């Protein structure tokens, strides 16, 4: 799981 | 007879307004995932507003962030129907 | 009442896909982006939608996309979708060079300056943060 | 789990950034709007078409009316923030 | 699926009118505005609401206000409804007195922080500025 | 007509  | 210039907008956040946006390296975004999900489950079935309903549930209730970074561990994310359009949208 | 939805074509689908970013922004790569943007390929082609796929696109070109495709003749399509997948904050998209104002890119489709959209439904639809709040729910 | 953020909506009068119109006898346009079309379908339409048809009321059939042509024939789009998760029934 | 609305109560609809504001201000009295909350009050009457009705709120009276209904216990209620009736800027509602973030209003309210609103869905209806942009329209 |  990343952010953008 | 006029309608205002910034009517019939719609716009579908991925995202709360001030929130992070999550997504997953290998499965996709949530927001992108799960609104694919709903149009191809219920584009024939629902008007638009209430597919991106279903849409804002799923991102609700089926996703938890995971990451190795604790400040970013175990987070949420609701999406943002925002609007404008004068109408009921189908896509039948 | 319902938005007219037979017109000869449904509309345009423009798919924005920013992966890879200069340097000078020291943005990541967004990994999983392309399975969504070719979910969205697929998703939008079934609705019979005329799809557009653009692939990392600088903060110039995207503005000059949005305004050539609002110069277009949209009189006989019934809507118009633009999905936008890159990095973000509250009110901005970014190209691989750099942020562009949400604002601009949505005041090419506005009512007085794209006629031939004019009473049709705009949808945009935007995989960006828009800050860096986090949600840590509820049970 | 569920964010925290979730189950909120918000009826916006008006467009962010906007003005918002109010007339001095009748009431505010948005205002005038969803109580019409509340009454009216209430017992019939999901809230989120309530409001769909209140953008349209406000959007068609008001125009502002001012001596000052700064504030004359002006225009005004309500703007529906939905973080729901449910579909909305008043019945 | 849609919200449960079965619950003993429909729920809470506060009408905040705000119309007259303190001179220090230099905001002009709100003409009309007692003919929205009376038509407000008699709608969500006769939708089953709880209608409580104020008139020219303080900024602080505002806070308290939304902060005590915050605290209630919204257990046998199905929903919960807020109107706000005053001048405003984007993401301000203001009080006779001076500004009021609405974020700050709507904070109460949150699934960690009103436990018996939790999954319910939290109405709130802004009549009210949200900048000084003007919206000329087309044919 | 007013605005707010």
């Amino acid at each position: 799981d990343e952010v953008x | 007879h006029k309608i205002p210039v910034e009517a019939d907008f719609l716009y579908a956040y991925s995202t709360a307004p001030g929130y992070y946006s999550w997504r997953n390296s290998k499965d996709g975004s949530w927001f992108i995932q799960s609104l694919c999900a709903m149009l191809k489950q219920y584009a024939d079935k629902l008007e638009f507003m209430h597919i991106l309903t279903r849409v804002n549930r799923k991102v609700a209730t089926e996703f938890e962030s995971f990451s190795f970074d604790a400040t970013f561990h175990a987070k949420k994310q609701i999406p943002c129907i925002v609007s404008m359009l004068t109408k009921e949208l189908y896509f039948y | 009442n319902s938005y007219k939805m037979d017109y000869p074509e449904m509309g345009l689908c423009i798919i924005i896909n920013n992966k890879n970013f200069h340097k000078s922004t020291g943005m990541t790569s967004r990994s999983g982006t392309d399975v969504d943007a070719a979910n969205l390929r697929e998703t939008f082609r079934n609705l019979k939608y005329e799809v557009r796929n653009k692939n990392d696109l600088t903060r110039e070109e995207i503005v000059e996309l949005m305004r050539d495709v609002s110069k277009e003749d949209h009189s006989k399509r019934s809507s118009f979708v633009c999905v936008l997948l890159s990095h973000g904050e509250e009110g901005i998209i970014f190209g691989t060079n750099g942020p562009v104002d949400l604002k601009k890119i949505t005041n090419f489709f506005r009512g007085d300056r794209c006629r031939s959209l004019t009473g049709k439904p705009k949808l945009f639809i935007i995989q960006a943060c828009r800050g860096t709040e986090l949600d840590c729910g509820i049970e």
